RNA sequence: UACCUGGUUGAUCCUGCCAGUAGCAUAUGCUUGUCUCAAAGAUUAAGCCAUGCAUGUCUAAGUACGCACGGCCGGUACAGUGAAACUGCGAAUGGCUCAUUAAAUCAGUUAUGGUUCCUUUGGUCGCUCGUACUUGGAUAACUGUGGUAAUUCUAGAGCUAAUACA
RNA sequence: CGGGGAAUCAGGGUUCGAUUCCGGAGAGGGAGCCUGAGAAACGGCUACCACAUCCAAGGAAGGCAGCAGGCGCGCAAAUUACCCACUCCCGACCCGGGGAGGUAGUGACGAAAAAUAACAAUACAGGACUCUUUCGAGGCCCUGUAAUUGGAAUGAGUCCACUUUAAAUCCUUUAACGAGGAUCCAUUGGAGGGCAAGUCUGGUGCCAGCAGCCGCGGUAAUUCCAGCUCCAAUAGCGUAUAUUAAAGUUGCUGCAGUUAAAAAGCUCGUAGUUGGAUCUCUAGCGUUUACUUUGAAAAAAUUAGAGUGUUCAAAGCAGGCCGCCUGGAUA
């Protein structure tokens, strides 16, 4: 027991030392971890389908990605498109390879919460000319230099002027020298631009050839989208920043970093977890200790699959299995129970060594601003998403529009899904709703919303999503406002205008001026001390001639009044006198209708005459 | 189902074979031949089970298709050929021949004969027919269709064939005072006398039988074969001379003999 | 369809009301006075003898010429003499009605290794078969609910590799002899 | 609320202090009280009894052998 | 082992059910040292399926001009092993599941003298009164030119076999 | 789905039978057909209906209720494993192939055997047997709540070597190690009655809870939450729910109907059921049945049951003797 434990802690101590002093140095280095950021409309990714060559770019169902992804482009496309134009080191042996890591860019979501589960070995910043610098661009810099990593940034317009001779698949000083000088020196001013623009916030850029000394310097590499000039001077660039810096970091080591980066629902393999298997030689048919949602999960791999090379995690693609696999790719992984699991945590790889644990609470510190923040508990709307990435940004607009959410799920849409929408419109009729982002809506489930009151906002563009939940907010309030109208009375406290002009009875034109509160159509009245006489429901508010709909807090309004049908109506003079005061009938139903669904058209600062009134009233 | 069966489960083969169940789930499947599949032995269970030459079925098929094993003077090398009532199996490698004859608890027992009497073999005429220019037929229960039969001979005699030729070289007609043996029913394997035949027109004739130690039984027309003429017996009997004798004396031999 | 047989019974059957005083009593007194482990082992006995009781009642009812109950009767009978709980003087089936569980319970190896003076108690008999000590004819036995049969009864001897029999000394006297 | 068909119940948490460790809103596995659908000597109108909270045994969170997870 | 016990009353004797008692199956709780035997997505959804596999096959004995191999003997049509393809046979058995189905299915008993039947095993196969020492044409395989984003898609061109087709 | 059967059980019965053997049916729903001896075939095709895959938008391709596996559904069910070696099937075929099938993995569905100590030596204001009237006397026989004393025996684990196996595993076999809180630790439910076991001691105060039923809790709780002790079954024991006996509370055997629940308000009457004595063989018959006794026919498996030391047993159909003598009954 406590001695299995023991002796299994000082074997961990072992293997690890056994895999630090293991050690290989002398070349053959790691794949590096290229991270690519932008702003909204950019160009981030469709540049990786023109390194990697792929068709279908425009297959997304809209202009944003919402999702992470490794390309894994490997050697020969390197080899490929270096022999093009052929700079240094021809079929060089200490090249690893390169890995690019695409991700989706967005105002709303923050930039994916980034958290761009870290490991942004060279990042690539676009820029992209024709629109100057950008709000995520800074927030990610600003990322970018709080954990210090080496990265470098790339234009991405530059063909865009109109007058740019698109000479493709060519060097940048060269295409950029065989244009008219005009344009040379607006490329060269907006340079100085995005240089002084970068100078300022603590950086040292300049323009990938000059000195370089890119220790302290960074690179600005002009590349055009569509054509693909500088794509070369990008690898070529890529490939040397790593060489030159990351000599030492970048060692084919044996320890075992595995990272969970991705969670995804796929028909027919349950739920799948995408990884960047970067350090230790994991074997199919090995237990793994998955960090989950509701501590940790003992899974045992059901088989290694990978996506064909030059091909993203975008589309279901022909994935071929594999047994056993090393350490220099990122690779789909599925078992059995892989449900709640967190994104952006390291992955242990466990031998027959009789079940080593604790190692949750080390890494749990200040990164619990996830999922598990979720209140049972209480009440709340219920959200769906394809990925986890994607429930992560809906959970954190939930969290910024202030909702509670009860309920999470990953994967298509069910009748157990809908069940709890349903068991949750018993409790609060606006909260039983499903917030489904790029899912299946299954048939069951769709007929069994509609056959209960439970609504579906279903939506592939996240903006429909977010607009469709804010238009219902807006919808329901109005749906709250009217129909359920002229219960809030509304505190009101009228002073008399002496010497108005006064109509008797049937109806009463009675001209006043409010001391407390203000005054609106339908709000029952009171005269006390002349014991408690009431008029019912006052009809029209007019100044002078005009109709209003409140008054100004000492307005001199003409207002309309016919008391309700009873046995008679009462008189000005007998009953009440211009002396006497007139106080809104205020009840315990009145005040708990106003207190709560009446917080944004409710008074300022005038609250206290409520407490005031309902004390003389007594409540 | 759809078209005929291939298969036989193993606890779905009949009883007097005696395969036990945790052997396999399928058995031997007695291919199509002269004997019914319920009323056969395939050569494997000969082999394998009662010889007990082969092991495994790969040796019986390594045996068989080396040509060593003759059925009535031909060689057969289908390991699942069935092989049924007054069949000598012939083995010319070792000098064995044996012909198979149920036993009194009603089963194929392991019978010898002298190589002398393994050339002929006794067979009962199913039916007779005339065809075709008049050459009239008869045809046997092992399915041995012969022409220019002897006219004595009539529907449910018997007749001895030579092996090595085709030819009927006696027969013996079926009549009261006569051995027979039951091929069929409770009283298979029992050998006896012939008292007389109870002629049912549109149903099965009912013989009566009469044992040699005063045992009496009645069987089915259908179930009996003439194996001797008056008493004697023109085949050698198995171990017992066909007397169904009970468990009482069963125990009190086995006991007698410990 | 596989080639495996589902041939299972119950060996035991349960009383038919749980608690109760002089039965409790009775069943405990067995234990106590052949060392069984626990009540499953007396009830093992009880359901052995009932269906050997019914065997017989079930047969008396025929009558005393036909073949089937004279066969299945002597069949029975010297089974019963078999295994020791009769003589060939009380030999007739009306006898077998007049058996009890001491009859069945002192054919036990655990007690005839005790009342053949193997053991010195008991509970140390079934101790010394389960520790493979004891062996009938020449096959070591560890297994107290062995029905010893009368033929098999004048040798019970010590397994030969044991130390008490054998003579070669165990892991004790081995460590014992080794520091000593 | 039941899962299959959707409809209301009124469950009897069995041992003492059983209520603390249900919250509102959880997935509970409910059993028959013992008497075939029928009421018991003292709680009027309740057919059912808890034995099962978030995918734990009452008796286990009970006797302290496990504890809710967090 | 042909068995009963608590509960209406201030107490009694009843009718009468509720409760207890034991067995058997499905679930489930807590516990779990050794060894043999062993059921297992039937109930609800005969609801829906990614992926991999589950039906193929050659002897001396239908067709061998693939140098894919080395071998005679060198004027010997065809030494042999044999991919590919044509030809023959199998794929209608096996396995799964229980939606359907109420004199239907099915079980025991009889009938085909009212029918078909690959295969095996026997019988029959100059019984017919009128180029033969071996007749004719093609197409695979192979070579060569192709189309389509795409499939176990296939067109055109040049040879050559039969137990294929005549 | 129907049978062979299963659970329960005095005799009679009641309930279950999707599920390994037999027969039937259907491959998402219907319909139509080619080939062939055999199909209205779906791991064949053709169309429509419902779902759904790829796409260059022109067209292309679909069928797990085969084995794995996944989603859904729900209280409810295992590995994307290895092999044709066994049992058999298919082919031109001793030679090839087979998720039929076999072998492992998961497996407290359930069934059989069976650990968690045994013996010896010490003292009892211990018990019985002998002496003395009592006190008080012993190698005659028992005893425990001794962490007192002692060596003897040993499987669980660790791990050579085999044997087993297609290759492995498990078992059996056997070197080395392995028992003094033998801490190498036995649980699950009860202790008022039903019903075996405490009117012991803290706590709470008709609150918390227990309680299948009757009932217990309102300041001395035999029943709640605990401690200690005891009882029950024991590697298992609770709880829920369908079902059987109990139920002579579905009554044919075998129940009720004056008042407990119950005989129509009354009579006629068709179908239904029931119905008084009596009558002592010439190849065809005798007036024909029901009834009863005998005979042949009736798949194995299952059930009863003969034989057989699986090390015993549940099982299995084997085995036994110094090349032999057997069995694979019987009902
Ligand atoms: N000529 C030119 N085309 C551009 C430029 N930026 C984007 N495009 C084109 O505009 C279209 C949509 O841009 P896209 O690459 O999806 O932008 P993104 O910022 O990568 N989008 P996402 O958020 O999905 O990553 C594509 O056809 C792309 O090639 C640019 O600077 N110049």
């Amino acid at each position: 027991e406590e001695r299995a434990y023991d002796k299994a802690k000082r074997r961990i101590e072992k293997r690890r030392l056994e895999h630090s002093k293991n050690v290989t140095e002398k070349d053959k280095l790691r794949a590096p971890i290229i991270c690519v950021l932008g702003h909204v409309d950019t160009g981030k990714t469709k540049i990786l389908d023109k390194l990697r060559h792929t068709h279908v770019q425009d297959g997304e169902a809209g202009g944003i990605t919402q999702q992470i992804g490794a390309t894994n482009v490997p050697l020969e496309a390197i080899n490929e498109q270096t022999k093009m134009i052929k700079n240094f080191d021809r079929e060089n042996v200490r090249i690893p390879g390169m890995l690019i890591i695409d991700t989706p860019g967005h105002e709303s979501f923050s930039n994916l919460r980034n958290r761009g589960s870290s490991l942004c070995d060279i990042a690539i910043l676009v820029v992209d000319i024709m629109h100057g610098l950008e709000p995520q661009t800074i927030e990610s810099i600003n990322l970018l230099k709080s954990k210090k990593c080496p990265f470098i940034v790339a234009l991405n317009k530059i063909d865009r002027l109109y007058d740019w001779k698109k000479s493709p698949d060519s060097d940048v000083a060269a295409t950029l020298k065989k244009q008219k000088k005009n344009t040379k020196d607006e490329f060269e001013e907006r340079a100085k631009a995005i240089i002084v623009e970068f100078a300022q916030q603590g950086l040292n850029a300049a323009l990938f050839y000059e000195n370089k000394d890119p220790r302290t310097f960074v690179s600005l590499v002009p590349t055009s989208a569509h054509t693909g000039d500088g794509m070369g001077s990008l690898i070529y660039l890529l490939v040397e920043l790593t060489q030159t810096m990351l000599s030492k970091r970048l060692a084919h080591c044996e320890e075992l970093r595995a990272q969970v980066m991705e969670v995804k629902a796929l028909p027919g393999m349950g739920t799948t977890i995408d990884v960047i298997l970067i350090n230790g030689r994991l074997k199919e048919g090995d237990t793994i200790i998955v960090p989950g949602v509701e501590g940790p999960i003992v899974t045992q791999i059901r088989g290694l699959l990978t996506p064909p090379p030059m091909k993203e995690l975008r589309v279901k693609n022909q994935y071929e299995k594999h047994k056993e696999v090393e350490a220099a790719q990122g690779v789909k992984i599925l078992g059995k129970d892989l449900e709640k699991t967190l994104a952006g945590l390291p992955l242990l790889v466990a031998y027959k060594e009789d079940e080593i644990p604790v190692l949750k609470d080390e890494l749990i510190h200040e990164l619990k601003q996830t999922l598990n923040a979720i209140k049972l508990e209480e009440k709340g709307v219920y959200v769906q998403a394809s990925t986890l990435g994607s429930l992560e940004a809906l959970l954190e607009f939930l969290k910024t529009s202030e909702v509670p959410y009860a309920g999470i799920n990953i994967g298509p849409v069910h009748k157990k899904d809908v069940m709890k929408a349903s068991v949750m419109l018993e409790h609060d009729p606006q909260y039983a709703v499903i917030l489904a982002f790029d899912v299946r809506i299954e048939r069951d489930a769709q007929e069994m919303a509609d056959s209960l009151g439970v609504r579906i906002f279903s939506a592939e563009i996240i903006y429909h999503l977010f607009d469709a939940f804010t238009k219902y907010r807006q919808d329901y309030k109005k749906q709250k406002q009217e129909e359920f109208k002229h219960i809030a009375v509304f505190p009101c406290k009228i002073k008399i205008l002496p010497q108005y002009i006064f109509n008797s009875r049937d109806p009463i034109v009675m001209g006043v001026t409010v001391e407390a509160g203000q005054v609106k159509q339908g709000t029952p009245m009171c005269v006390p001390s002349k014991n408690f006489v009431d008029i019912g429901i006052v009809t029209s508010i007019e100044i002078n001639h005009k109709q209003v709909d409140v008054a100004k807090k000492g307005q001199e309004v003409c207002v309309k009044i016919e008391p309700i049908p009873g046995e008679s109506p009462k008189m000005f003079g007998r009953h009440f006198e211009a002396t006497d005061i007139l106080v809104s009938k205020i009840s315990r139903q009145s005040i708990d209708a106003l207190k709560d669904w009446f917080r944004d058209e409710m008074q300022k600062s005038d609250w206290q005459l409520i407490v005031e009134l309902k004390k003389v009233f007594e409540i | 189902a759809r078209g005929p069966k291939k298969h036989l489960k193993r606890v779905a083969a009949p009883k007097h074979w005696m395969l036990d169940k945790l052997t396999g789930v399928f058995a031997p499947r007695p291919s199509t031949g002269p004997h019914k599949l319920r009323e056969c032995l395939p050569l494997i269970i000969f082999l394998r089970n009662r010889l007990k030459y082969a092991l495994t079925g790969d040796e019986v098929k390594k045996i068989c298709m080396q040509r060593f094993i003759k059925i009535d003077g031909k060689v057969r090398t289908d390991i699942t050929y069935p092989a049924g009532f007054m069949d000598v199996i012939s083995i010319d490698k070792t000098g064995e021949n044996f012909r198979l004859i149920y036993d009194t608890k009603g089963r194929f027992a392991v019978h010898r004969i002298t190589p002398e009497e393994a050339k002929y073999k006794l067979c009962k005429v199913r039916k007779i027919f005339v065809g075709t220019k008049g050459i009239p037929h008869l045809v046997t229960h092992d399915a041995r269709t012969i022409r220019y039969p002897d006219p004595l001979i009539k529907v449910n005699d018997t007749i001895q064939i030579d092996l090595e030729t085709g030819k009927i070289t006696d027969f013996i007609k079926f009549d009261t005072g006569n051995l027979c043996m039951v091929t069929g029913g409770a009283n298979l394997g029992r050998i006896g006398v012939i008292t007389n035949r109870e002629r049912h027109p549109g149903s099965f004739d009912v013989v009566h039988v009469k044992d040699a130690n005063g045992n009496s039984f009645a069987t089915r027309l259908s179930n009996i074969f003439v194996i001797g003429k008056g008493n004697k017996p023109w085949i050698s009997l198995p171990r017992g001379k066909g007397i169904r004798l009970t468990i009482a004396e069963e125990r009190d031999k086995r006991l007698a003999a410990k | 369809p596989v080639a495996r047989s589902w041939v299972c019974r119950k060996t035991y059957v349960t009383p038919r009301r749980p608690f109760e005083k002089s039965r409790l009593d009775q069943e405990l007194k067995l234990i106590g006075e052949y060392g069984l482990r626990n009540k499953r082992e007396v009830w093992r006995v009880k359901f052995t003898l009932a269906k050997i009781r019914k065997a017989a009642r079930e047969l008396l009812t025929l009558d005393e010429k036909d073949p089937r109950r004279l066969f299945e009767g002597n069949a029975l009978l010297r089974r019963l003499v078999r295994i020791g709980v009769l003589d060939e003087g009380k030999m007739k089936l009306d006898y077998i009605l007049g058996l009890k569980i001491e009859d069945f319970l002192e054919r036990r190896l655990q007690t005839q290794v005790f009342k053949l003076g193997l053991a010195k108690s008991i509970h140390h008999a079934r101790v010394l078969i389960r520790q493979r000590h004891i062996r009938v004819r020449k096959q070591v036995v560890n297994i107290p609910s062995f029905i010893v049969r009368l033929d098999s009864q004048k040798h019970i001897d010590f397994s030969l590799r044991s130390p008490y029999g054998g003579g070669r000394p165990g892991r004790v006297k081995r460590k014992n002899a080794k520091k000593g | 609320q039941l899962i299959k068909n959707g409809k209301k119940i009124t469950a009897f948490v069995p041992n003492d202090g059983c209520l603390n460790f249900i919250e509102e809103n959880d997935e509970v596995l409910v059993a028959g009280f013992g008497r075939k659908g029928h009421a018991v000597g003292d709680i009027p109108g309740v057919r059912f009894k808890v034995v099962k909270v978030a995918n734990v045994s009452l008796l286990a969170l009970y006797k302290g052998k496990k504890e809710r997870p967090r």
